[PDB]
């Protein structure tokens, strides 16, 4: 009794990745002061 | 794609060309009468753009059709259990082959490896 | 409860075969249609060899494409193995009559062999003699 | 009528293999050619009547 | 009922007397 | 639901497929025409350069930018800059092209025409830009 | 209060079979490499 | 489902006989 109709979203570029780590063992310290 | 016809795209693409005109006239106070910078370097794109999908549309239907016919040809009994099966089958081929129909050689022998796997069951 | 289709099998059920036979066959027909139409429509979207395709869309394929199968009028179709092998008013045909009955005065008087139902019984070369898929299957085996 | 007619004589002095390897490309043709058409419409054809023709057979024997 | 239908024959073989 | 923008929605929902062109046309883009004026009006008022913004205005005008990105012409709009980069028709003039916008196949296979003009600099013109692929690049520097 | 109507069903083939076995016994591992 | 578009190009190359 309807007739649903689609549409097409417009692509989008965040550029490629791989999947991150698990602990993502990063800096020690936060802020630029050292 | 997402129209059938060229009428459609034509009409389409009218409609939208005169609702953008005035949606961006009006931010800048600009009176719309007052846009065709590079026409011809846009409808070729355009018309490029349906033909490649028209013909890939039309190849398609072509093998649907050539699917059918082996899926009738293949349930027949007695002729497969008659001792003259393959050359009928040879037969077929050559003559589509012949006569365009079918448009390249990949797609035959698309057909030729899927027909020894359906004649299993 | 206002599709077109989802009324007439409503009624039909209802009714029954109360009335003639081209109610009856309209009312048959839509939803056959539209059937067909989806199946065709799905199967065009798809690819040809089953060695280029994920898992779910060769289950779906293979589910839907058995409801174009047809069983009856093969070997009208084939008949056209005549040119394989070689390289009509049904007055001319014996047996038959022009009322598509049957004629018993040449086949009680001339002593006619067969009747030609089809094509091809006139002279004929292609063999083609009927079996049985059990004796097959015993002969292999 | 149409002008592209002058397309339709050069398209026909083809051997097969020529138009076979130009498909195969995807540089030209595939629209043009006056013999796919032809057979979607035969092919069509044969497959409605024969299928209606079937079933109705089957139904009478039920 | 109904078990299978039965193919149409291309040709069919009688006698006589 | 009373919005008239929002009704189209709704009507779009309903009625669907068996409306004609010019209906959808309307339908679909008084949305996009209205995003896309909200878009430039919010854009309008902050700064340029990105070391001048607060971190708030910031991500705001990163994730609204992207409303305004255009993909596939982009060559046939840059090709005017190279022109005085590198220096300092009506159809028919073209080759392989009739005037019903179709190929000409009576050209190209008597002819042996090398290459199908689809816009300018097609004629002449040593500028090259050839096609590469991102992949190989990319394996190119690592 | 009615005449009720059925349906023929669509004839349907999927080739015979016998009844399965309850065990089972069959390759114990899983896998093309060994 | 969709996948990326293709961007036009610049000009064709072709063959022939």
């Amino acid at each position: 009794c309807f007739s649903p109709k689609i549409s097409t979203p417009k692509p989008s570029v965040q550029a490629p990745e791989p999947a991150p780590l698990s602990e993502e063992v990063a800096s020690v310290d936060i802020g630029a002061e050292s | 794609g997402e129209f059938r016809t060229r009428q459609d795209m034509e009409e389409y693409r009218h409609q939208r060309l005169q609702d953008a005109a005035k949606s961006y006239a009006e931010e800048a106070g600009i009176n719309p009468t007052d846009f065709n910078d590079n026409i011809t370097d846009r409808n070729i794109a355009i018309y490029g753009s349906f033909n490649k999908y028209f013909s890939k549309q039309s190849e398609e239907t072509a093998m649907l059709n050539t699917r059918i016919e082996m899926n009738s040809f293949l349930n027949d009994g007695d002729l497969m259990r008659s001792p003259e099966s393959g050359k009928t089958f040879m037969a077929y081929l050559r003559d589509g082959l012949t006569t365009a129909a079918i448009p390249s050689d990949q797609r035959a022998r698309e057909v030729i490896t899927q027909t020894v796997r359906d004649a299993i069951q | 409860m206002c599709e077109p289709v989802s009324i007439g099998l409503g009624i039909m059920s209802v009714a029954g075969a109360t009335m003639s036979a081209s109610q009856q066959a309209k009312a048959e027909g839509a939803a056959i249609d539209a059937q067909n139409r989806q199946a065709q429509e799905m199967i065009k979207q798809m690819n040809y060899s089953d060695a280029n395709l994920k898992m779910q869309e060769r289950d779906l394929k293979e589910q839907q494409m058995a409801e174009l199968t047809e069983t009856t009028l093969n070997g009208i179709r084939n008949q056209g193995v005549r040119a394989a092998v070689a390289e009509d008013t049904v007055k001319e045909r014996a047996g038959i009559t022009e009322s598509y009955n049957r004629d018993y005065a040449a086949i009680f008087g001339n002593r006619i062999a067969n009747i030609e139902n089809t094509q091809s019984a006139i002279r004929g070369q292609g063999k083609i003699i009927k079996t049985s898929p059990l004796a097959h299957a015993l002969n292999v085996a | 009528t149409r002008a592209d007619e002058r397309s339709n004589e050069i398209i026909r002095k083809l051997t097969p293999q020529q138009r076979r390897e130009a498909i195969q490309n995807g540089t030209l043709l595939y629209q043009d050619d006056p013999y796919a058409m032809e057979a979607l419409r035969v092919k069509t054809g044969r497959n409605a009547a024969f299928a209606v023709d079937d079933e109705i057979n089957v139904k009478i024997q039920n």
